[PDB]
């Protein structure tokens, strides 16, 4: 054993109490397998790239470019449902952009054009930024022509000095008068003797005034966000109460992802009761090994081969070759053998450790199997895949890891194929793969056969 | 296609559409950042549940689904029902508390947005650190871990802003990084910089003499502790491990690792020693008393290598007195018929 609890063969077949060491010689040390279980899957490159996509036949996707396209970047295909529109419905199947992507789940239009100076645009703005519906267009009158474009309603930021009105509690506090007492009525200079409305111009900064220390004296945007501003919301309980009570009952999510109606999205805003809902719904994008392990698992082969069976037959010979060439694999896949949801890899198994030696050379030089540097790749790149969901999830570098960690589940199966990994500079050698094992220049199959 | 421009385009996009204001942005998503901390603990105070537990169910509702929360953590969160139940507390949180809920939100949305605005820092940053022994996405990715370590920590109360503080927690990430995962022979960070020192003097060294150092000189150039068996010894760390399999000789087909031979493995000549060994040394152990035989038998032959501790109620001087007799006429009469003479090893 590891410690010597039990060191001979009279209990050959028995494990020990404190360590767990069951025996006959090192060879399980080089027969036996251990796993690493993935963060998100990925796919074996040795069914993705084969002239025939054996996932992209047998699903019905680009067969060579629309695999490549979301499996490897961020190309979403709305796996089930999606009822916002492009211009055209959901598309069940089909692919798109980041951009109209992003131009979907957020909202329609994104402007955020802020103002040059502090007294031309930044007036022009406020005026019709508030409350006022800014229709499309919506020409702002300062530098150049400030143009608002697109839909809905309006949020402007900041105001240095011009006038102070109708704006946010920040001020509110600088001013003692009317956060103190009520004296914002009087604020208003020498015409009172013959909501938020300040003296004639008196502050021009982003500040805490203790004494003008918590300060940013900077710009001021008018960033028009296309979405639909409610003030007032009534209840009304025939599905659970949507949006909003007047003032009181606030049931809608707080001011990032809410379904209501047909919109979906909801921000906050406490200053007036303002419950902003954005309109794109539930769209289910994907991208990645994840939205095809989905796609393939719906998939009830009895019916394609029906479906594709009447359009063997049926139409003209270019949609029904491509059926029949389609049916072969869906057809064995049933016929006799395993189910297709497997093609999708969560659970990499590893090669044996005896079978990737590390070993003691001359002075003390070490020799390894290449595998183990592939192996490593993964590890890492899997850890380092949890540690940065767990730590918090920037989106951009979640998928730039998926992707690197996708790779690497490319390697050690197969390297070549896409790209080809290398030892630290000293050979720019194709790390062997388990497949340039089995294959090979001088491989496994191969060299099985060549001699002994 | 090829990886780094993709992601490079990636990230240099979303700056592109959205870098940080100087002052202003920076200043927003940290002063959110922070009301979020105090939001979440202050919900932890009012609610009795914990601060991780108020920072997970506010991080699903603005990050992701149950999809999120299923595949990456396996499952102690159910993944409807669970949550919801925290969201349903925190909205029952009055005017007073449910402020709190709404700022948690935001503020973490701050967070992934500060995150994100300063993306191009860590690149740039990483973008140094590039021939240590780690792939460009690799260190820069770590790197990135680092940042969001830096947004956990810092204060915006205290002027300084978010750049010269992302710096140095990302600079500390990779160089972790470079020493850690750098190597397949794991190497701690001293002897890490204990290399670059090395190195360095070597360097220094092979700058005069034409000569490349006897490990005399880097020992010396070295300083306190350092001698020839040091050198040695770090310079044989040094050396990365080689391909097991490499192309050797004429590379048209030879893969280095069939020339190394096997020690555990029983080359047939000691299989049949075992044998005639055991059938023998079982034909005496029998022949002979069960007692201070099966003693030195089984406390040399079957655990580990204690004349006293050997036998069981009987004292030294009965164990001496068979081992030493019992010895010694198996291994006369062993002389007669000679069979272990003939050194089985
Ligand atoms: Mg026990
Ligand atoms: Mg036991
Ligand atoms: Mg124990
Ligand atoms: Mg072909
Ligand atoms: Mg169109
Ligand atoms: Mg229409
Ligand atoms: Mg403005
Ligand atoms: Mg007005
Ligand atoms: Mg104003
Ligand atoms: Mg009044
Ligand atoms: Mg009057
Ligand atoms: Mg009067
Ligand atoms: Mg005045
Ligand atoms: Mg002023
Ligand atoms: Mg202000
Ligand atoms: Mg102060
Ligand atoms: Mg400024
Ligand atoms: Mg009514
Ligand atoms: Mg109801
Ligand atoms: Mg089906
Ligand atoms: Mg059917
Ligand atoms: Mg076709
Ligand atoms: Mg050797
Ligand atoms: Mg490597
Ligand atoms: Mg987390
Ligand atoms: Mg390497
Ligand atoms: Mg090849
Ligand atoms: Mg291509
Ligand atoms: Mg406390
Ligand atoms: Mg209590
Ligand atoms: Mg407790
Ligand atoms: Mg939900
Ligand atoms: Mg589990
Ligand atoms: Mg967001
Ligand atoms: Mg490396
Ligand atoms: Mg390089
Ligand atoms: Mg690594
Ligand atoms: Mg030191
Ligand atoms: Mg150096
Ligand atoms: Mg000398
Ligand atoms: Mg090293
Ligand atoms: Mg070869
Ligand atoms: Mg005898
Ligand atoms: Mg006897
Ligand atoms: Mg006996
Ligand atoms: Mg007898
Ligand atoms: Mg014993
Ligand atoms: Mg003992
Ligand atoms: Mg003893
Ligand atoms: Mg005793
Ligand atoms: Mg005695
Ligand atoms: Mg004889
Ligand atoms: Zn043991």
């Amino acid at each position: 054993c590891a410690c010597g609890k039990y060191k001979r063969q009279r209990f050959e077949g028995k494990v020990c109490e404190r360590c767990g060491v069951e025996v006959t010689k090192s060879i399980v040390r080089r027969y036996r397998m251990g796993h690493i279980e993935l963060a998100t899957p990925a796919a074996h490159i040795w069914f993705v790239k084969d002239v025939p996509s054996k996932i992209g036949t047998l699903l019905d996707l680009s067969a060579t470019e629309l695999e490549q396209v979301l499996y490897f970047s961020k190309y979403i295909v709305l796996d089930p449902k999606g009822a916002i529109l492009n211009g055209v419905p959901v598309e069940k199947r089909q692919l798109l952009t980041d951009e109209e992507y992003r131009e979907l789940r957020y909202g329609k239009q994104e402007t955020y054009p802020l103002p040059p100076g502090v007294d031309a645009l930044v007036k022009d703005g406020e005026e019709v930024v508030k409350g006022q519906e800014l229709a499309p267009g919506v020409v702002s009158r300062l530098d150049g022509v400030a143009l608002y474009r697109f839909p809905r309603r309006v949020r402007v930021e900041y105001v240095k000095k011009e006038r102070a009105g109708l704006r946010l509690p920040l001020a509110a506090w600088v001013e003692k008068e009317a956060y103190k007492p009520g004296e914002i009525l009087a604020e208003l200079p020498e015409p009172y003797l013959f909501g938020d409305k300040i003296v004639a111009a008196i502050d021009p900064e982003e500040e805490v005034i203790a004494e003008a220390e918590g300060v940013v004296h900077l710009h001021e945007p008018a960033s028009i966000l296309v979405v639909k501003a409610r003030v007032y919301p009534f209840e009304d309980d025939v599905e659970v109460s949507t949006g909003d009570r007047v003032a009181p009952g606030d049931v809608l999510a707080d001011g990032g992802k809410v379904k209501s109606d047909v919109y979906g999205r909801v921000e906050v805003d406490l200053v007036r009761n303002v419950v902003r809902v954005v309109e794109s719904y539930d769209i289910d994008a994907r991208m990645g090994a994840e939205a095809i392990q989905q796609l393939l698992k719906e998939l009830d082969l009895e019916a394609l081969e029906k479906e594709l069976l009447e359009e063997m037959k049926h139409p003209s010979r270019a949609r029904r070759a491509k059926a029949r060439k389609r049916l072969e694999v869906v057809r064995a896949f049933l016929d006799s053998g395993n189910r297709p949801e497997w093609m999708i890899l969560e659970a990499v198994p590893v090669l044996p450790p005896d079978l990737r030696p590390m070993v003691q050379v001359d002075g003390g030089r070490f020799a390894t199997s290449d595998l183990n540097d592939l192996y490593r790749r993964l590890i890492n790149r899997n850890n380092r895949l949890k540690k940065l969901l767990a730590q918090g999830a920037p989106e951009i570098i979640i998928r730039n890891e998926k992707r690197m960690l996708q790779e690497a589940v490319d390697a050690l199966l197969d390297n070549g194929r896409r790209g080809a990994p290398v030892t630290n500079p000293g050979s720019d050698r194709p790390l062997r793969s388990l497949t340039d094992i089995l294959s090979g220049k001088q491989g496994r199959f191969r060299q099985n056969l060549l001699g002994k | 296609k090829i990886s780094t421009s993709d992601p490079v385009r990636q990230y240099l996009h979303e700056i592109g559409q959205v870098p940080l204001l100087t002052l202003e942005e920076e200043v927003e998503l940290a002063r959110k950042v922070e009301e979020g901390m105090e939001a979440i603990k202050k919900l932890s105070e009012i609610t009795g549940l914990d601060p991780d537990l108020i920072r997970e169910v506010v991080r699903a509702k603005i990050l992701g689904s149950a999809r999120v929360r299923h595949i990456p953590g396996l499952k102690e969160t159910l993944d409807p029902k669970t949550v919801e139940e925290i969201d349903q507390k925190l909205k029952s949180l009055p005017k007073e508390h449910k402020r709190y809920l709404h700022i948690a939100r935001e503020g973490e949305a701050a967070r992934q947005h500060l995150i994100e605005a300063n993306l191009r820092l860590v690149v740039s940053i990483a973008k140094k650190y590039t021939g240590r022994g780690l792939s460009f996405l690799d260190l820069i990715q770590e790197g990135n871990q680092g940042l969001i370590r830096a947004v956990e920590k810092f204060e915006y109360k205290r002027r300084f802003k978010f750049s010269t503080y992302a710096t140095w927690w990302i600079r500390q990430a990779i160089n972790r990084a470079i020493a850690d995962q750098a190597r397949t022979i794991r190497i701690p960070v001293h002897m890490v910089e204990t290399i670059n020192k090395l190195s360095r003097t070597a360097r220094q060294l092979q700058q005069e003499l034409g000569r490349e150092p006897t490990y005399e000189e880097i020992a010396e150039a070295m300083g306190p502790g350092w001698d020839a068996k040091r050198v040695e010894e770090t310079l044989k760390i040094a050396q990365e491990p080689v391909s097991l399999e490499t192309p050797i000789g004429d590379e048209k087909d030879s893969f280095y690792g069939d020339f190394i031979p096997d020690e555990h493995l029983p080359s047939p000549v000691d299989a049949a020693t075992q044998s005639l060994l055991s059938e023998e040394l079982e034909k005496a152990l029998s022949k002979l008393s069960e007692r201070e035989a099966m003693v030195l038998k089984l406390r040399k032959g079957l655990i580990d290598g204690e004349e006293v501790g050997a036998f069981f109620g009987v004292t030294r001087e009965r164990i001496r007195q068979i081992e030493n007799k019992a010895l010694r006429k198996l291994k006369y009469h062993e002389s007669r018929t000679r069979k272990l003479r003939d050194f089985l090893d």
